């Protein structure tokens, strides 16, 4: 039925969204970690921040 | 090495962010169930204990 | 000789990276555009009831 969403489905969709966000985060962290000076220039602002 | 350290720092802060998100959301979703007990109705139990 | 070979390899890697950036933009835009093009007409028609 479609009057409401069951708790089981809500939890599964929630953890799927969290896993998707964590996948995006892992891609970002890999992208930052593997930058080489022959491709990228050393961004000083983000370095100061982090 | 600088780039690797930046990645490590981002990894460290985002771990805590993700842990808080996961724990808080799961806890809210399941605490919704913990408070869905059968209402204390003004009736005797169906089966006498 | 190794330095020259590595510079040419780096040029190839740079080209691959530029392609990747362009394709990231294209594919995210296509995701949005398709998600709208499949549903938006019906959802607008139902909202306009
Ligand atoms: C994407 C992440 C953030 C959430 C994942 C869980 C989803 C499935 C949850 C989050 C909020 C939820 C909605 C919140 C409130 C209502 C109103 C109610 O009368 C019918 C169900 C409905 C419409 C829920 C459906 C399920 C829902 C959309
Ligand atoms: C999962 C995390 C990220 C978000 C949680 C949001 C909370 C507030 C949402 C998620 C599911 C929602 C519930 C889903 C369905 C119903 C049944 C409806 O008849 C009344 C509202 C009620 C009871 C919603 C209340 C709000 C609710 C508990």
């Amino acid at each position: 039925t479609s009057l409401s969403v069951p708790l089981l489905g809500r939890f599964l969709i929630f953890v799927m969204v969290v896993a998707t966000l964590i996948v995006m985060n892992c891609v970002i962290v890999l992208n930052v970690s593997q930058r080489t000076p022959t491709t990228h220039a050393m961004s000083p602002r983000l370095r100061h921040v982090l | 090495s600088d780039w690797v350290r930046m990645g490590n720092a981002l990894d460290n802060i985002c771990f805590w962010a993700a842990l808080v998100l996961f724990s808080v959301g799961s806890s809210l979703i399941f605490l919704g169930a913990y408070f869905n007990r059968v209402p204390d109705l003004p009736y005797a139990p169906c089966i006498q204990p | 000789s190794d330095q020259e070979s590595n510079n040419a390899a780096a040029e190839w890697k740079y080209v691959a990276m530029v392609m990747d950036h362009i394709l990231l933009g294209v594919f995210m835009l296509v995701c949005i555009i398709g998600t709208l093009a499949v549903f938006a007409g019906r959802l607008i028609e139902l909202n306009q009831q």
